[PDB]
RNA sequence: CCCCGAGAGGGGGUUUUUUUUUUUUUUUUUU
């Protein structure tokens, strides 16, 4: 039945039953009708009269315009009301900004949406969250609203009387923005709909196939492009038999690994089984990407490479275990269910092979995806002489198995190729990095006075501390003579120091980072964006920041001459830097000069100014090489990859000198004090929060990494690295040098990085003390802390000590131990995220730098191989490979000789059996030539 | 035991990494096959008050 | 972390409600008059509650006898069948069960007015026929109800509630949906007063909004004790119109 | 586990074994329990089932609870050492049992005072390489002989038999019923089964005389 | 203080045994 209550207010039964581990469970949940749902709109001119204040005393904003997208009669102005499966399949479509102005969504749409995909459902939330005046979405909850709730007729399917609801709030809202004159367009690509109104006999509605609304928009050639669309792939199973498979031992999940080097072959990582599972064969990988969750059936047994019931299903899977460790032959399995797939937005660009320039009308052609691990795409397009030379990002639909490829349509346009805004825009968001502005809701957390904000000239003035009362627990560090030493064109200022010699002999040595905690505060869509960031990315063209422009060029960025809020850590230290006492301190500063690395080494280096701030940059210099001699004493690692830096003439936007950033003793100079700011931070907030403090640790590299180096060492040069620590491995490191080349000294110390574990962030409560060893500092405990700008990690850092120090209470997200897992595990993606997207920056542009010029470099071997060799150049940085049919004549002459790594062959231009080594320096003429298939710019190497 | 039981691990999943409980092997009892009990016979004590 | 909309932008809750509104609150007075001397039988929500109020009567046992008040006695019967999963292990003498019907005594031992009843028991049974979230408020109510049929003396209403703290939102009468996403607040307010006979808190809440939701559940609460006094006004008048 | 007993470690599991109409006779002993006043032991041996349960009477003795003109009776089994009931399969015997007693058992004699009836099911031993139906008769026969025993006034000595899952005990010479038991069995079979059981209560109650007299 | 006789009589004010524990959805620093 149905009851009404005193508010107007209706309540009726909803009863389902959902299925968990065998079990049917009768799930009842009581649903209320209401009556004062509102619509939204601008143009009405009832519902704000009927409408409620939220738990936070604020009435909901209408937001769709009262003059929305005018389309020909009979349409005229109107709003869009869709539909599930519209949603799930063109989702890129409708974030398009020349598309989707006016958008109701039905709430029984949101719920289909969000129980069929999760993360579609939180694309379309944002749209509704992130509406501004130019896209326009709303949530309208017709199962709550008492006018729209439909009910399941007798003999009626849920789907027929989910589009029976939709339906009818497309009717509710027709009829209801009649005098506005604003009707409403459906758009869904389902048949069941049309019938319904084909007879149109209670009321009339305008609904269009996602195809044939399209067609009736004044820009359809330019969104037409977005519409989502004896061989046969074997039907994946049906989903209860995967679950019951894998409950009874029968099926197994895992990712999947497919190679560059072999599309036909793929592996899977099971927990039952020691060495991965091999899948061979196209139709065994069945339409899999690499990263994907599979689901994988054992093959039998005469299948394996170099059954009925689930008894003997299982008994192959024991005799799989056992094959396995006899390592003679190796079992092979088949994916029959894709879990998860690892499917995101994809770039590439079309190939010329498959588009016809004579054909007028709409032809099928196929996309080069950017990533060489995966297939091309079917695109339907008309507009294929207009994406010819561009690079383009397209959505996948399906792949079924009677189709030799996966169909895929148009999401964007970013460029053409080889140009600085196509490349750079295609580098960041392949690498998942969010570079749109910040939205409102975002913007709207910063302060209100704007860049006209100051810190308070008293800290115990009655109205600056009615705003902040925690302004009495802020010291005052103005008097101390604070500078900062960045690099030459930085506006984003975290660190800033200082130092004084106190009456007692010892020095008072002070780190100031910037006080961004006391501006993002947990909760706000700014604190939500700063984590999703996780880091800024940093490259030559731009630099995509992990807060506003505001905040982190300004009100954070502990710039010269003004008051800046910071947290501070000052230490009291002998004249042997030896820490005698710390404390952690929230304070106001003012920074008296921000030196640059050049600009500040001269001024030491003069002996021009007496300055009381000189003096004290001096004796800071003096503390630091006493600070990293103890490192290395104690066992600091001394590794090295100093990238060029991509010089740009100031006369011409292209790039044409590519040059080397040396290391001053001023960098040695900030690196040591930041890292003994990190040191104490690190102690402090984990004595404070030992189950949940933000830390980061460095795991020590594997013996596995290092054998193939010392390998290469003990044959070509004698030499060999200890590993037995950190100290044995910088000595072993530091004495690897060859006088006849200073260079080879710095080539292996950049080549034994890349076998070195990767850092990652965690909290305490993760792992035990023994644990959080940072093995390339050779420290017991470390974190970030002095970049808070453009790192989130010291964010939470700094929040951490100012409960530490009693500053403020520590938020409860940063002392849940699951909150804080999924922070590190974001941060940590971001991290990586930002580096390599750096460094693909710095490939782009060195690369167009040698796009038209050929000069012969040093390069020096890192890799032998019989296919060829790969020779890296310290000059551009770039890494080569010169296949054996470019390195030599007579291919079949040429010998690989794993045991020393030569590769002994004769030149071209030559006919004397030359010996190529490794580490060897050899001259090399350099050259760049766009791959015809990849199209990425690549570095085509011949030696001499 | 059964010298291949069917039944071998079993997997449970946690908050991203995963885990296998070990098999547990069914032990029977003979029906009809028996050894006697190890006794001490030189300690085995009588009672009396 | 919920994937649902516990609380929706829109100020709609998974059920439809908002913050502030109490739940279908139907009660029901004399429903079991030849099995006790005072019955109720309460519908909050989805919860479903028989009451019985056996007494004053003599007692059992001269052993347990009080001359100087009524001894006062509260079983609380959780049945098997309460819950969308049926529980196989009965919750008679489960010790949560035991701290309920203890709260329960110790909340109408300052009530009732036992000392006009010497020398006799009043013994309350309960039974839970099925569960939904605030299964503590709904007892509260019941008692009370069940208590005022009996005649028994009484200085006032207790009026029971409960109230979840999702983020920083308030949300008033929670279900069991919402109390296994956030911590709730269970408030016994003794007639229309700010005075708590019952304040439980079980799950973790932030010192600085505890006293908000106090104030949230304190006025839910005086609606509670206003329907309750309602349709007890409702079943006395019609009794008096037929009677006299 | 336990605070009141040794049930061994939790771990433990225990051993489960695998794989690689008809006369019937009993034997009669009583008062061989000093610790109460009545006391039988009554075994059954036929086909592939044999049983040996022993029965144990205390009263009358006092009754804390309540006046009481007559006397108050109460029955209780007890699973044995190896073959195990269903409690309330147990408790279920137990009733049926008062409610037959009850009928026979001079409780006028025995005012404010209590007749507690024990029949402990100690070796039911089943070889067939609802079963609690064929030891019922087998439990009158102990009560009735541990009751005599005890010199609990008697209006007649109960009997019962057995036939195809049903269940009827007799008094008088078979002319009247103090019980009737009936699980499975089949349809319109009363009448049958009545003398099949009246010619076990007959024999039964012969022997169980028999014993009384002559032991 | 309480009940029954018209006058210092009588009758009542309320004691003792029974049965175990769970619990909800590629290092490092500044950028
Ligand atoms: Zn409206």
């Amino acid at each position: 039945r149905r009851k009404r209550l005193a508010d107007g207010l209706s309540v009726t039964q909803k009863v389902f039953v959902r299925s968990r581990n065998g079990g049917a469970t009768k799930i009842v949940r009581e649903h209320y009708l209401r009556s004062d749902i509102p619509c939204l709109s601008r143009s009405c001119t009832k519902c704000p009269q009927i409408v409620v204040p939220d738990a936070q005393n604020e009435l909901p904003k209408f937001i769709l315009s009262d003059s929305p997208l005018e389309l020909s009669a009979p349409i005229g102005k109107h709003y869009v009301v869709l539909d599930t499966n519209v949603v799930l399949q063109a989702i890129d479509l409708l974030e398009n900004p020349n598309c989707f102005f006016d958008v109701i969504v039905p709430q029984i749409v949101l719920d289909e949406v969000r129980n069929k995909s999760y993360p579609v459902y939180t694309r379309l939330r944002t749209l509704c969250r992130d509406s501004d005046d130019h896209k326009r979405f709303i949530v309208f909850h017709n199962e709550f609203s008492e006018h729209t709730f439909v009910e399941r007729l007798p003999n009626e399917t849920i789907n027929d009387r989910n589009n029976r609801a939709i339906r009818k709030t497309c009717q509710w809202y027709s009829e209801h923005l009649k005098p506005y004159d604003i009707n409403v367009v459906l758009v869904t690509n389902d048949r069941l709909n049309r019938e319904a109104a084909t007879k149109e006999v209670e009321s009339n509605i305008i609904t269009k196939s996602l195809v044939q609304y399209i067609e009736l928009l004044p820009n359809a050639d330019d969104i037409r492009d977005s519409i989502p669309q004896d061989f046969t792939f074997p039907e994946y199973y049906s989903t209860a038999r995967v679950m019951g498979g894998l409950k009874n031992g029968v099926l197994y999940q895992g990712n999947i690994q497919i190679s560059e080097y072999n599309f036909l072959e793929g592996s899977v990582s099971l927990p039952r089984f020691s060495k991965p599972v091999l899948i061979v064969g196209q139709k065994n990988l069945n339409r899999a990407f690499n990263g994907d969750q599979v689901i994988v059936e054992l093959l039998p047994q005469s299948e394996w490479k170099a059954v009925i019931s689930d008894k003997q299903r299982r008994l192959l899977a024991k005799d799989a275990m056992i094959a396995q460790r006899s390592k003679k032959i190796q079992p092979t399995a088949k994916v029959v269910y894709i879990q998860r797939r690892s499917w995101r937005q994809y770039v590439g660009q079309l190939a010329p092979s498959s588009v016809d320039p004579q054909s007028s009308s709409t032809q099928n052609v196929f996309v080069i995806l950017m990533d060489k691990c995966l297939p091309k795409v079917r695109i339907r397009t008309r507009r294929a002489a207009e994406l010819l030379d561009k690079r383009i990002v397209i959505s996948i639909d399906s792949w079924p198995t009677t189709h030799k490829y996966p169909l895929g349509h148009f999401v964007r346009d970013l460029g053409t190729i080889e140009s600085a805004q196509a490349e750079t825009e295609a580098l960041l968001l392949e690498h998942d990095v969010e570079y749109r502005p910040f939205s409102k809701k975002v913007l709207e957390c910063l302060p209100a006075e704007g860049h006209d904000w100051k810190a308070p000239t008293k800290l115990d003035d009655p109205e600056a501390v009615s705003k902040d009362p925690l302004l009495t627990k802020r010291k005052d560090l103005r008097d101390k003579l604070i500078c900062s030493i960045d690099p030459p064109g930085c506006v984003d200022i975290n660190d800033a120091l200082h130092a004084k010699k106190l009456p007692n002999g010892n020095w008072e040595v002070g780190v100031h980072i910037a006080d961004v905690t006391h501006f993002v505060k947990p909760g706000t869509a700014l604190d939500a964006e700063g984590a999703a960031r996780g880091t800024s990315v940093y490259l030559v063209d731009k630099r995509i920041d992990m807060l506003p422009m505001l905040l982190g060029t300004d009100l954070c960025s502990l710039k010269p001459y003004v008051d800046r809020f910071a947290f501070s850590v000052i230490w009291e230290l002998d004249d042997s830097a030896n820490i005698v006492n710390v404390n952690f301190m929230k304070s106001v500063i003012r920074s008296r000069e921000a030196f640059s690395y050049e600009q500040a080494q001269l001024r030491i280096d003069d002996k021009t100014q007496n300055d009381e701030l000189t003096m004290g940059m001096r004796a800071l210099l003096k503390l630091s090489v006493k600070l990293k001699q103890k490192r290395l004493e104690a066992g600091a690692l001394n590794l090295a990859s100093p990238e060029v830096k991509v010089h740009m003439d100031s006369e011409t936007s292209d790039p044409n000198e590519v040059e080397i950033k040396k290391l001053l003793a001023t960098n040695s100079l900030v690196e040591e004090f930041m890292l003994l700011a990190n040191i104490s931070v690190a102690r402090k907030i984990y004595d404070a929060f030992p189950q949940t403090a933000m830390l980061r640790r460095h795991a020590a590299p594997p013996s596995t990494n290092f054998e193939i180096l010392n390998e290469m060492l003990n044959t070509r040069k004698n030499m060999s690295i200890s590993l037995e620590s950190s100290k044995a491995l910088a000595d072993s490191l530091d004495r690897c040098v060859d006088p006849e080349d200073p260079y080879f000294n710095t080539l292996v110390r950049i080549m034994s990085t890349r076998c070195m574990m990767a850092a990652q962030y965690f909290y305490s409560g993760a792992y035990s003390y023994p644990d959080f060893r940072h093995y390339g500092l050779a420290v017991d405990i470390y974190t970030h802390f002095t970049s808070p700008i453009r790192r989130y990690c010291d964010v939470v850092a700094h929040r951490q000590l100012a409960g530490a120090i009693g500053y403020e209470p520590l938020s409860l997200t940063h002392r849940d131990k699951n909150k804080m897992d999924m922070i590190c595990r974001n941060i940590n993606r971001k991290h990586r995220n930002a580096q390599f997207a750096g460094r693909a920056s710095i490939e782009y542009y060195v690369g167009q730098v040698m796009r038209n010029n050929e000069s012969t470099e040093t390069g020096y071997v890192i890799k032998v191989f019989n296919n060829g060799i790969v020779v890296l150049v310290p000059k551009f940085g770039v890494e080569g490979l010169i296949r054996l049919d470019n390195l030599t004549e007579d291919p079949n002459s040429a010998a690989f000789d794993e045991v020393e790594y030569k590769l002994t062959f004769v030149p071209t231009n030559s006919d004397k059996p030359r010996d190529v080594y490794v580490f060897d320096k050899v001259e090399v003429q350099v050259r760049s030539v766009m791959d015809p298939i990849t199209s990425k710019r690549k570095a085509e190497l011949l030696l001499k | 035991i059964d010298e291949r039981a069917s039944d071998l691990r079993m997997t449970i999943r946690t908050r991203g990494r995963s885990a296998t409980i070990r098999e547990t092997y069914e032990i029977i009892c003979d029906q009809t096959k028996s050894v006697p009990l190890m006794i001490n016979a030189k300690n085995i004590a009588f009672a009396s008050n | 972390m919920s994937r649902l909309e516990i609380y929706s932008p829109e100020g709609l809750r998974l059920d439809g409600r908002r913050w502030n509104e109490l739940r279908r609150f139907e009660s029901s007075i004399n429903t079991h008059p030849h099995a006790a001397d005072g019955s109720s039988y309460m519908e909050q929500g989805n919860n479903k509650i028989i009451t019985l109020v056996k007494g004053p009567k003599e007692p059992r046992l001269k052993s347990q006898m009080d001359t100087s008040k009524a001894l006062l006695n509260v079983s609380v019967n959780i049945t098997k069948f309460s819950k969308f999963e049926r529980s196989k292990s009965s919750h008679k003498n489960e010790r949560r069960v035991l701290e309920i019907q203890t709260s329960l005594v110790r909340m109408f031992e300052k009530n009732v007015m036992l000392n006009i009843y010497p020398r006799t028991v009043i013994d309350i049974e309960i039974h839970v026929l099925e569960q939904d979230g605030g299964i503590m408020g709904s007892l509260i109510n019941g008692i009370t109800l069940a208590l005022i049929d009996a005649g028994i003396s009484m200085f006032d209403y207790i009026s029971g509630i409960s109230v979840g703290l999702y983020d920083t939102t308030p949300l008033l009468d929670t279900n069991s949906l919402e109390e296994n996403a956030m911590s709730t607040v269970t408030l016994g307010v003794v007639g229309k007063s700010e005075k708590l006979s019952l304040l439980l808190v079980e799950d973790k809440i932030p010192l600085d909004r505890l006293e908000n939701v106090l104030a949230i559940g304190i006025a839910g609460a005086h609606r509670v004790r206003d329907l309750m006094d309602e349709e007890l006004r409702k079943h006395a008048q019609k009794r008096v119109s037929n009677a006299s | 586990q336990d605070r009141r007993r040794l049930l061994g470690p939790a771990a433990a599991k225990p051993m489960a074994f695998s794989n690689t109409e008809s006369e019937q006779e009993l034997s009669l002993h009583t008062g061989f329990i000093e610790n109460c006043n009545g006391s039988a032991l009554v075994e059954a041996r036929s086909l592939g089932h044999q049983t040996s349960l022993i029965s144990a009477v205390y009263g009358p003795r006092s009754i804390r609870g309540s006046f009481t003109s007559q006397g108050t009776i109460s029955i209780q089994l007890k699973n044995g050492l190896l073959e195990k009931y269903n409690t309330n399969e147990l408790k279920e015997v137990s009733s049926f049992l008062m409610g037959i007693f009850n009928s026979v058992v001079n409780l006028s004699r025995y005012p404010k005072s209590g007749i507690d009836i024990f029949v402990y099911l100690t070796y039911d031993k089943d070889l067939t390489n609802s079963q609690i139906s064929s030891l019922i008769p087998h439990c009158i026969t102990s009560i009735t002989l541990a009751l005599a025993d005890a010199g609990i006034e008697l209006v007649d000595m109960a009997g019962a038999g057995e036939a195809n899952g049903t269940v009827v005990s007799f008094i008088k010479n078979g002319e009247e019923i103090v019980g009737f038991w009936k699980d499975d069995g089949d349809d319109e079979d009363l009448l049958e089964c009545l003398d099949r059981c009246k010619e076990q209560y007959n024999r039964y109650r012969d022997l169980m005389i028999s014993c009384l007299m002559n032991q």
